[PDB]
DNA sequence: CAGTCCCTGTTCGGGCGCCG
DNA sequence: GGTCGGCGCCCGAACAGGGACTG
């Protein structure tokens, strides 16, 4: 077997485990001829070799088709190899963009073929390599082969080439600094500001590079004339967008459908700005199978309906201009869920997207602005490498008002206000003082383990007093009745003394959404007051009335 | 032409396997000149994905500096050769370091690149250089050298650095000098100015043996932050509230702290506003409460064997409270930051000084890094935390949200 | 007292999308 | 078909830790 002019990237095992010992499947005549023909193929070009007993090693075989074409690709099932093969650190850290792309003068594409093929596997390895493969008649005791080179389905297959391949374009990039290569697996992006008579050249001469390395670079996958087809992408001289996406028109929709709905629905909000997957992915909340068909509701079929509608017509990106500014606006499309556009002129997006995770189970609308900006500058600095100025539906005062007074640190980048309603605000303030002439509600509550029953109430120093019994319910359950019951029966201005932790931690927060219904009564009755102060005092420490309600709720 | 020393991991336990982050773009420009330099110089070499261990890797600038310094974030290949750098090589902590008048801090880990490293322990050092929208693979490396930021260098360097110091230490026994990374800590009680002079006589010494920094501290004016009660004239029922509920909590830290004289005047159910005269038996116990706050905790002190513990309160307009403890309510030393860089418009800006401060302090007198509970959540610092840090460490931290509940540390 | 117990957050594992 | 790796999303479950109360 000859040698490989690439260097081979030594792999070994997990220490103290073998290699694979898998018996074949059963296949159909049909792939066996597929096999037979490629297997056959692949050892005149030095591919697989023959094997004989002295190999006790097997693993199962087995091919399926590619895509619009006659041919038919291997694939070996290595689940048994690759559990005991080492571990691989990828070297694929993410996925290119094209709102990073520059404009070039000139730009090609091209593509290796039968890459992992052009690759050699490490000589010491390829024992572990050894399948069967099944012939037409089930006696027939069958033809063993082992790979020479990178096998389709093998987990160190991808690392091995990704780097393999970044060694040999090296040189090429020291030699031409001011090309552009954008490498992924097998497809290499080139672009240049130099003249389109020498970029040829360059291209050709690649083209060799590569060639001196048993990577071939077929005129069929050439591309030299723009629209180009790169990573799902339609590359114009002057914008950019997706390649077309088609969503099922289902009549009865299953689980497994609105997966692949959801997943197309994402995949087009990077520029179909304005896609909302909420009512659709309430859908897939509390369900087990994705063969179950599912009923759309009201809510989901219009937000079906809608995204439809902005699919109708097309858009566009543009690409990234390093000399001006990146700017980023967020919108506050529906509850918990928010809409950006990245772009450096006004409605030339870079590209857009979404945010709406609901991280917690009390929040409120700053704290989601929060996260947004933070989602958004990890992703600007991925593609960009900077993080834009930010256009935020928050005015500064509502801003400043909250990042002082929380107790966590708080910040957001270089940002200024844009009136787009509806605006962020903060829907109540507590005070930091108490209210003179303001009625004060000493409240407290309590409840059984076992039982599951509980009071809550409040005395006040007017002489006014509630207690109200509760059915299956907490201690923490409670004193947050408590506190919604002196909310209730108080007038606009009110003082409230608690001794529960718990209800104080979650209110000071000043929450406008709660995944609890008391909470959200509680939130109600905050922003119909005009002002309300809160505090806490131990409890059992004989404290005001504190001990006085204590002693009314303790059963 | 230098003999290698072994190093090998604690027992049972694989070599780190951390993400790398993402970076900015005047990050990465930087990490890629200094990288193909070293590569140059052949203190790396580049690898391939056969290894499965990595560590992230940014760019950091001193106070008051223009060149960028490549920093790799150690800390989970430390806590994974914690046993050789304790047990076989340790470096004692002087105890009079704290007490000098005028301390310094040098960067020494140019020094480090001189001594080559174990050939079977090359394989942990290894890192990923990301590309701005992914338009490259990971460029990986691997260290050939002593690297800067491992717990372990300081360790083999000490035989070689010991040396180099000996003639220093002799002509000038009173000044103490300690290495902690790859920092080196002058003290000494002498004037400001021949206290500057002496550490550029220590910088010529160190030149001419093939290695420059200048981060002045003052220990000595180092200061605590006790437990304080307001001196009210006038006291209303909401006033008595919060004392007992501050002088319940400091009850934990201080046990002959009383409530029940002051718990009196809070029998009836009285409005918040209204004013409360005090009684006889409940002036002295508010003024004997404040004697015992003046008095230090009985039964504390530092335990070599224990983590250190550091928790930072935000109080507000620039304020920032801390305290560093073993053993809860056993607190080893508090104190307050205000007026620090990015006051009053940035928050993970502060904090991220705060932590660095706090970390200097906890070198200089115990010789260890605590681990944080930072008042932040993790998102919010894992973005920013990168862009305000100044220092060649990186300590322990880890996330709490703990809603204030009486202000015991500030007024 | 150490043990549950009530609550809240995090991590992970399992789907789909996209790319080669 | 039921191969690999990368990234993104969305959900549930499983795990973790911190309180407060009670045997």
């Amino acid at each position: 077997v000859p040698i490989s002019p690439i260097e081979t990237v030594p792999v070994k095992l997990k220490p103290g485990m073998d290699g694979p010992k898998v018996k074949q499947w059963p296949l159909t005549e049909e792939k066996i001829k597929a096999l037979v023909e490629i297997c056959t193929e692949m050892e005149k070009e030095g591919k697989i070799s023959k094997i004989g007993p002295e190999n006790p090693y097997n693993t199962p075989v087995f091919a399926i088709k590619k895509k619009d074409s006659t041919k038919w690709r291997k694939l070996v099932d290595f689940r048994e190899l690759n559990k005991r093969t080492q571990d691989f650190w990828e070297v694929q850290l993410g996925i290119p963009h094209p709102a990073g792309l520059k404009k070039k003068k000139s730009v090609t594409v091209l593509d290796v073929g039968d890459a992992y093929f052009s690759v050699p596997l490490d000589e010491d390895f390829r024992k572990y390599t050894a399948f069967t493969i099944p012939s037409i008649n089930n006696e027939t005791p069958g033809i063993r082969y082992q790979y020479n080179v990178l096998p389709q389905g093998w987990k160190g297959s991808p690392a091995i080439f990704q780097s393999s391949m970044t060694k040999i374009l090296e040189p090429f990039k020291k030699q031409n600094p001011d090309i552009v290569i954008y490498q992924y697996m097998d497809d290499l992006y080139v672009g240049s500001d130099l003249e389109i008579g020498q970029h040829r050249t360059k291209i050709e001469e690649l083209r060799q590079h590569l060639l001196r390395w048993g990577l071939t670079t077929p005129d069929k996958k050439h591309q030299k004339e723009p629209p180009f087809l790169w990573m799902g992408y339609e590359l114009h001289p002057d914008k950019w967008t997706v390649q077309p996406i088609v969503l099922p028109e289902k009549d009865s929709w299953t689980v497994n459908d609105i997966c692949k709905l959801v997943g197309k629905l994402n995949w087009a909000s990077q520029i179909y700005p304005g896609i909302k997957v909420r009512q659709l992915s309430k859908l897939l909340r509390g369900t087990k199978a994705l063969t179950e068909v599912i009923p759309l509701t009201e809510e989901a079929e219009l937000e079906l309906a809608e995204n439809r509608e902005i699919l109708k017509e097309p858009v566009h990106g543009v690409y990234y201009d390093p000399s001006k500014d990146l700017i980023a606006e967020i919108q506050k499309q529906g509850q918990g869920q928010w809409t950006y556009q990245i772009y450096q002129e006004p409605f030339k997006n870079l590209k857009t997207g979404k945010y709406a995770r609901m991280r917690g189970a009390h929040t409120n609308d700053v704290k989601q602005l929060t996260e947004a900006v933070q989602k958004i500058t990890t992703e600007s600095i991925v593609i960009w490498g900077k993080t834009p100025k930010f256009k935020l539906p928050i005015q500064k005062e509502t801003w400043e008002t909250w990042w002082t007074e929380y107790w966590q640190a708080t910040w957001i980048p270089e940002w200024e206000f844009v009136n787009t309603p509806p605006l962020v605000k903060l829907w109540y303030q507590l005070e930091k003082e108490p209210i003179v002439g303001a009625e004060t509600f000493y409240v407290d509550g309590a409840a059984n383990r076992e039982t599951k029953l509980g009071k809550a109430g409040y005395v006040t120093n007017k002489g006014r007093q509630k207690v109200v019994p509760l059915t299956n319910t907490t201690n923490q359950k409670t004193e947050l009745q408590a506190i919604y019951l002196a909310l209730q029966d108080s007038g606009l201005e009110v003082n409230i003394v608690t001794n529960s932790q718990y209800a104080l931690g979650i209110i000071q927060a000043q929450p406008d959404k709660s995944e609890s219904e008391l909470v959200n009564q509680i939130i109600e009755q905050l922003i119909k007051k005009e002002k309300v102060y809160l505090a806490w005092v131990p409890a059992h420490k004989g404290i005001g009335g504190n001990e006085q309600v204590d002693k009314l709720v303790s059963a | 032409p230098i003999e290698t020393v072994p190093v090998k991991l604690k027992p049972g336990m694989d070599g780190p396997k951390v993400k790398q982050w993402p970076l900015t773009e005047e990050k990465i420009k930087a990490l890629v000149e200094i990288c193909t330099e070293m590569e140059k110089e052949g203190k790396i070499s580049k690898i391939g994905p056969e290894n499965p261990y990595n560590t992230p890797v940014f760019a950091i600038k001193k106070k008051d500096s223009t060149k960028w310094r490549k920093l790799v974030d150690f800390r989970e290949l430390n806590k994974r050769t914690q046993d050789f750098w304790e047990v076989q090589l340790g470096i004692p902590h002087p105890a009079g370091l704290k007490k000098k008048k005028s301390v310094t801090v040098l960067d020494v880990g140019d020094a480090y690149f001189s001594v080559p490293l174990d050939e079977d322990f090359r394989k942990y050092t290894a890192f990923t250089i990301p590309s701005i929208n992914n338009e490259t693979p990971g460029i990986r490396y691997q260290y050939n050298v002593l690297p800067q930021g491992w717990k372990g260098s300081p360790a083999i360097f000490q035989s070689s650095m010991t040396k180099i110091l000996e003639p220093f230490k002799k002509q000038n026994p009173d000044i103490v000098i300690y290495q902690y990374m790859d920092d080196l800590y002058v003290g000494s009680d002498l004037e400001i100015g021949q206290h500057r002079t002496k550490i550029e006589e220590l910088r010529q010494h160190l030149l001419r043996w093939g290695l420059w920094m200048g981060y002045e501290l003052h220990p000595d004016k180092w200061t605590v932050q006790p437990i304080v009660l307001p001196e009210k004239d006038s006291w209303t029922v909401n006033d008595i509230q919060k004392l007992v509920g501050k002088l319940n909590w400091a009850s934990q830290i201080y046990p002959g702290i009383k409530v029940r004289q002051l718990s009196k005047l809070l029998r009836g159910t009285k409005a918040l506003t209204e004013v409360i005269p005090l009684t006889e038996e409940a002036e002295l116990e508010l003024a004997e409460n404040r004697e015992i706050l003046k008095e230090p905790v009985h039964g504390v002190y530092y335990d070599p064997s224990k983590d250190l513990i550091a928790e930072i309160q935000k109080q507000g307009q620039g304020q920032w409270t801390y305290q560093i403890y073993q053993e809860p309510f056993k607190n080893l030393k508090t104190g307050k930051y205000a007026r620090m860089r990015g006051a009053h418009t940035n928050d993970v800006k502060q904090l991220t000084e705060a932590v660095q401060k706090i970390t200097t302090e906890s070198i200089v007198i115990w010789g260890k890094t605590p681990k944080f509970k930072l008042p932040i959540q993790k998102e919010t610092w894992e973005t920013w935390w990168t862009e305000y840090w100044q220092a060649t460490w990186i300590p322990e931290w880890e996330f709490v949200n703990t809603p204030p509940l009486v202000k015991l540390w500030y007024q």
